[PDB]
């Protein structure tokens, strides 16, 4: 039996580590929810 | 139970030790998570108990004690703020800027990050701290690594 716990409030942070690329993807979702790349 | 704003982990007893399946946003009274983290399951706060109200396989969104609340999107330009709540690990803002999924039925916004499986749930969020989707359901890249689409559920 699954249980929730507070791991704190949802505000924007200011001077927050600034990572991750932004990639240009051509997917295809199944009736599954299940993504998957298109080529 | 705790039916307070902001952001939860969703845990599980049922393996060895305290296990982390996901992250979730309560706001308005509703607990919204993804389909993949509790499989519509009823969820547990203390005494008190989450049901089920709302889901879609598809979508991969879950809601519970109502319908989905959050409604604010991505605008196509600004950088976001993925609020990661990792197993075991402090919640931890991180400022990225998105790419796109390109599919049949239009574009969606996708984050790049690294993180495991168990922080799937945790919110992204606009400059006024608004949640533009939930992280955790994507694809895997040509290097093993997973990039996220940015989840929104529907507001009626
Ligand atoms: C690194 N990594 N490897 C796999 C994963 C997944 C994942 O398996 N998501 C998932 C699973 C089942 C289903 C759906 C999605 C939707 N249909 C059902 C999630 C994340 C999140 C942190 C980003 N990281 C992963």
């Amino acid at each position: 039996d699954m249980y929730i716990e507070r791991a704190g409030d949802i505000t924007w942070e200011k001077d927050a580590e600034v990572t991750g690329n932004s990639p240009r993807l051509d997917v295809a979702l199944d009736e599954s929810g299940d993504f998957s790349l298109v080529e | 139970g705790e039916t307070t704003d902001g952001v939860y982990r969703v845990m599980t007893r049922r393996l060895l030790g305290s296990t982390q399946v996901g992250v979730g946003v309560m706001q308005e009274g509703v607990f919204h998570t993804m389909w993949h983290v509790t499989k519509g399951a009823a969820l547990r706060s203390g005494e008190g108990r989450l049901d089920p109200y709302w889901g879609d396989v598809k979508q991969d969104l879950v809601s519970y004690c109502g319908p989905w609340k959050l409604d604010a999107a991505w605008d196509g330009l600004s950088e976001v703020q993925l609020l990661a709540v990792p197993p075991g690990e402090r919640a931890k803002n991180i400022q990225t800027l998105p790419g796109i999924f390109k599919t049949k039925d239009g574009d969606i916004g996708a984050v790049a990050l690294d993180y495991p499986a168990g922080t799937s749930g945790s919110p992204i969020l606009d400059k006024c701290g608004r949640v533009i989707g939930l992280y955790g359901n994507g694809v895997v890249i040509k290097n093993g690594s997973y990039v996220s689409a940015i989840t929104q559920g529907k507001r009626e």
